RNA sequence: CUUGUGACGGCCCGUGAAAAUCCACAGGAAGGAAUAGUUUUCAUGCCAGGUCGUACUGAUAACCGCAGCAGGUCUCCAAGG
RNA sequence: GUGGAGGUCAGUGACGAAGCCUAGACCGUAAGGUCGGGUCGAACGGCCUCUAGUGCAGAUCUUGGUGGUAGUAGCAAAUAUUCAAAUGAGAACUUUGAAGACUGAAGUGGGGAAAGGUUCCACGUCAACAGCAGUUGGACGUGGGUUAGUCGAUCCUAAGAGAUGGGGAAGCUCCGUUUCAAAGGCCUGAUUUUAUGCAGGCCACCAUCGAAAGGGAAUCCGGUUAAGAUUCCGGAACCUGGAUAUGGAUUCUUCACGGUAACGUAACUGAAUGUGGAGACGUCGGCGCGAGCCCUGGGAGGAGUUAUCUUUUCUUCUUAACA
RNA sequence: AUAUUGGCGAGAGACCGAUAGCGAACAAGUACAGUGAUGGAAAGAUGAAAAGAACUUUGAAAAGAGAGUGAAAAAGUACGU
RNA sequence: UUGACCUCAAAUCAGGUAGGAGUACCCGCUGAACUUAAGCAUAUCAAUAAGCGGAGGAAAAGAAACCAACCGGGAUUGC
RNA sequence: AAACUUUCAACAACGGAUCUCUUGGUUCUCGCAUCGAUGAAGAACGCAGCGAAAUGCGAUACGUAAUGUGAAUUGCAGAAUUCCGUGAAUCAUCGAAUCUUUGAACGCACAUUGCGCCCCUUGGUAUUCCAGGGGGCAUGCCUGUUUGAGCGUCAUUU
């Protein structure tokens, strides 16, 4: 017999996702030392729809702690969470909507 | 016609150079006369002439490369043997008459002696 | 109308020359030549296709170096130069 | 296609020359066996595939 | 005008006119003839005419 | 009428590419004048800009359909009643 | 009876071998053999034996050639041709003039992409092709023709392809594209035996390919050829890269002023580093604005109709890039 | 000492004789078909020597009729038989 | 501080060396099926065809951890 | 009776059989061992006075140099001193060279005649910008030199 459609989705050849509009993977924050010690800030910038997904995205802006630099993050957007707010990450975080303790 | 190659050999480079150049200079306007008259078969021998006098700076060149290598191991490669590619990889006759002392001294000791079998 | 009409909609080389053997068999979306095997280092040649080695084995071209060989092999690679005897 | 590759335009001139009828002072060479051109090529008949 | 080797370039065409001939030159135009070999347009200078030029190498 | 553009409005469990490249700002390392400097994002002034394609048809005859085949083959401009 | 081999007839033969034709002859029941006659031009036969790729009507046999059918089927879509003259041996088909028509701007028009490749144009030319014809041609023969700092490629990355470090596979090769890598140049200054190592500092993607419709630095007008033009000529511009000299600007409060402000100007230092913007973006509906076209008035020229009327009908009055 | 349908150089055959013999006695792996891997022909003979028909005539021309070369045009580049 | 050793790198460091072709024969790996068996699966075709790696004019094998059971022979190779 | 059909012969057609030739093939036997990073086989493009193909060759291009032979090549033209000679020849031989762009193909790529970097040199008033000429820049591995890295680790210090 003729091998069927289930098995012909594994080789991927035209069964692979289209992701050619979507933002980036969304993932949280790396944990280093600032995270599992104390806390960290963030703020909120763009509030964006995500092709193929139904939620939407979070785009917060945090500082390097150890270089000058301004690492952006892509986070999934939680209800309540508005453009322009502190965001607080860590160990130390206070227990607010938004936050990553 | 043409010039001959003995001659040119017993000329130095310069005047070769200057040769060369001054035969470039006829073959132009021997070939912008080509397309006026219907045919002109004196360029070839304008031709050769040139690629005589080539070969022979070139041979002079070498020569004086040749002499300037002369007596040293590593040569330009060019001017090495081109026998083949297995030849020049082969064991030389030196190398490969090589022996070991243990060999030698039975070689020297016990060769094959000429016999005759008659009495 | 898989005929004629279809027949019309043949305008896009499939192939295109092959730099090593200049044939119109190297397949543009490969990038594999169909004949020699370019760019592969091997020259693409099957022991069931006879005639297809003869077409393409040495002697069909010029033997550029080749054809001397013989010829050198005969005086014994030798060197130097003539003496006017 | 007027915008052309070098290569393919390269392979245009020596069709250009290819075609050509034969001379006419072959005809009188002793022992010659050759009749007339025989590779001609024109573009209403045969295609080059190049 | 002039037949070119298909390997020089208008830096080339420039450099050889000027030296053979002792004239200065405008500009070079360039293109590959229909039967593969190249044409050389070559524009000289007002100080210089060219129909002088032209018989003085041999063809006019 | 065609087309360009502006400000808008409707639609989505669809919110509708990336990179090369250019500029600005923050920053104040560095360099800077008075008997002379600083300045080439102001004006003028000099030189050079290689290589390859450029003809023509694009179809009831220049393409594929064995062919000078009523077939097939992407697109631009579109007068008056 | 046929191809070839050993032996013999000191066989036949350019004064004509073989082959071919012959309701001419002879022999054999026959397979076949012999002769005459015409063509013919270079080798061939009789007998004893040897040897085999050795004997054709069939195989919808193979290759090649030729018939009847048969001057037959037929050469009927796309509205449509006619008169005269010229060339020419020859004109329904060629050229020119006149006339009648058609495509009717989502054309039978003017260009292009893929493809074709000299079909483009000129000269001479009709043996074959243009299923009639042919003086004509996309045919035949001989030549000419394609000009770019600004148009495209080249540059960038997209879906994707694909080395290297690595790891599989006996192996052809496979996986993977930043991955378990010791994966480099960037600019300033010193040295003016002198070339560039030492002085430093800096930075962390880490090959490459992938679009002639995606992104992208910069050109327009007039004229010219048998055939080229945003490429050639004339005129007028712009961009990039580089060497710079003058003028301008600013400074003794060293790196400018004015305006409350939005902000303005001829300029009016600025490395490492970071941030932002542009590149960079769906579709539909209506509205406003611009350009081109269409319509139309007056006037300035030209042409048509005028038995009659028609301040009439048609036509020219245009302004590029850049500043 | 053994193998060798390849390469190079030689000698031979109770082999084949242009529909045979290698696909190819010839500008044959050529012309040509297919996008491609691949597929793949046909085609030898004038005459001793071109001596390849000067010249006349009919026709626009191709050619025909004469003339002529040739041992033979019952060998005329469509050429041995 | 200085100098060794070991291991590991970098050099367009000084020299070289390998890649591809042919493959009739040769040295190996991998490896079928048609077919026969009057069917067919073991078998056979066949340790072959195709595929892959590697040399030379030859290659390979070659001087016994042999053959033998005899009064023993005596590298390899081939008929 | 003509025409027409059929049969036969002569002549003429179409076609290329037979006969006779054969610089070809096939088979057998004998001798030799010689491809390539000093760049092979193969490909593309070019080169002749008049060449399209075959053959030959690579901008030194149906070839140059060297040797031998000893008066040509040939379709035409042309060339003649090359003819009692360091000398004709599409001659034979062949040891010196040239050997375009490629190709194992090697600066990076290649559906481009694309884009680089290093040294010497020349011109453009130039170490930096541009152009021209010459020579270079592949991978793996081996040996050796030089510069290094690692508390892997020894000695030696103060
Ligand atoms: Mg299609
Ligand atoms: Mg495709
Ligand atoms: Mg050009
Ligand atoms: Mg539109
Ligand atoms: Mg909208
Ligand atoms: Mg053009
Ligand atoms: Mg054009
Ligand atoms: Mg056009
Ligand atoms: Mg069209
Ligand atoms: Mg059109
Ligand atoms: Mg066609
Ligand atoms: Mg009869
Ligand atoms: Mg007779
Ligand atoms: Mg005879
Ligand atoms: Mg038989
Ligand atoms: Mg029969
Ligand atoms: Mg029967
Ligand atoms: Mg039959
Ligand atoms: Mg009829
Ligand atoms: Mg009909
Ligand atoms: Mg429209
Ligand atoms: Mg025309
Ligand atoms: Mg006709
Ligand atoms: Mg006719
Ligand atoms: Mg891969
Ligand atoms: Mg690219
Ligand atoms: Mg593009
Ligand atoms: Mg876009
Ligand atoms: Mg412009
Ligand atoms: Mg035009
Ligand atoms: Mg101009
Ligand atoms: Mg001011
Ligand atoms: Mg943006
Ligand atoms: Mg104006
Ligand atoms: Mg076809
Ligand atoms: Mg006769
Ligand atoms: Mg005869
Ligand atoms: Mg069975
Ligand atoms: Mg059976
Ligand atoms: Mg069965
Ligand atoms: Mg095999
Ligand atoms: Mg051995
Ligand atoms: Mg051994
Ligand atoms: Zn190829």
């Amino acid at each position: 017999g003729r091998v069927i459609r289930n098995q012909r989705k594994g080789a991927g050849s035209i069964f692979t996702s289209h992701t050619r509009l979507r933002q980036g993977a969304a993932k949280l924050r790396t944990l280093d030392y600032a995270e599992r010690h104390g806390y960290i800030r963030g703020i909120v910038k763009q509030i964006v729809h995500d092709s193929g997904r139904g939620a939407p995205l979070a785009k917060v802006v945090f500082r390097d702690p150890y270089k000058y630099r301004l690492r952006e993050e892509i986070f999934i957007a939680n209800e309540g969470v508005h453009t322009g707010q502190f965001i607080y990450a860590g160990k130390k975080a206070s227990l607010n909507v938004g936050n990553v303790l | 016609a043409g010039v001959k190659a003995y001659e040119l050999r017993t000329k130095s480079k310069e005047q070769l150079a200057s040769q060369l150049v001054d035969l470039k200079k006829e073959l132009a306007e021997l070939k912008v006369q080509k397309l006026s008259r219907p045919s002109l078969p004196k360029i070839k021998t304008v031709r050769k002439s040139i690629a005589c006098v080539l070969t022979v700076i070139n041979e002079q060149q070498r020569e004086a490369v040749r002499q300037l290598y002369k007596g040293k191991k590593y040569q330009p490669k060019d001017l090495r043997a081109k026998k083949t590619r297995a030849l020049r990889r082969a064991l030389t006759k030196f190398e490969a008459s090589q022996v070991t002392e243990k060999q030698r001294k039975k070689q020297i000791a016990f060769p094959q002696r000429k016999y005759a079998i008659k009495a | 109308g898989k005929g004629t009409p279809s027949f019309g909609k043949r305008h896009n080389k499939s192939h295109t020359l092959c730099n090593r053997c200049g044939r119109r068999s190297f397949h543009v979306q490969k990038k594999t030549c169909s004949s020699c095997g370019y760019p592969a280092a091997k020259t693409r040649s099957y022991n069931w296709g006879a005639k297809a080695k003869r077409r393409h084995t040495t002697g069909t071209g010029r033997m550029r170096y080749l054809k001397h060989v013989s010829r050198r092999f005969k005086n014994g690679f030798q060197t130097g130069s003539a003496s006017k005897a | 296609a007027a915008q052309k590759s070098f290569r393919i335009k390269q392979k245009m001139a020596k069709a250009k020359k290819q075609n050509r009828p034969l001379p006419q002072w072959i005809r009188l060479r002793t022992n010659n066996t050759i009749r007339y051109n025989a590779k001609r090529r024109n573009w209403r008949r045969t295609k080059m595939n190049i | 005008v002039f037949q070119v080797s298909m390997k020089a370039n208008k830096y080339q065409i420039k450099k050889a006119v000027k030296e053979l001939y002792e004239v200065d030159v405008l500009k070079v135009n360039t293109l590959v003839r229909p039967n593969g070999t190249k044409k050389a347009y070559v524009r000289l200078t007002a100080d210089y005419d060219a129909l002088d030029i032209a018989n003085r190498i041999g063809y006019i």
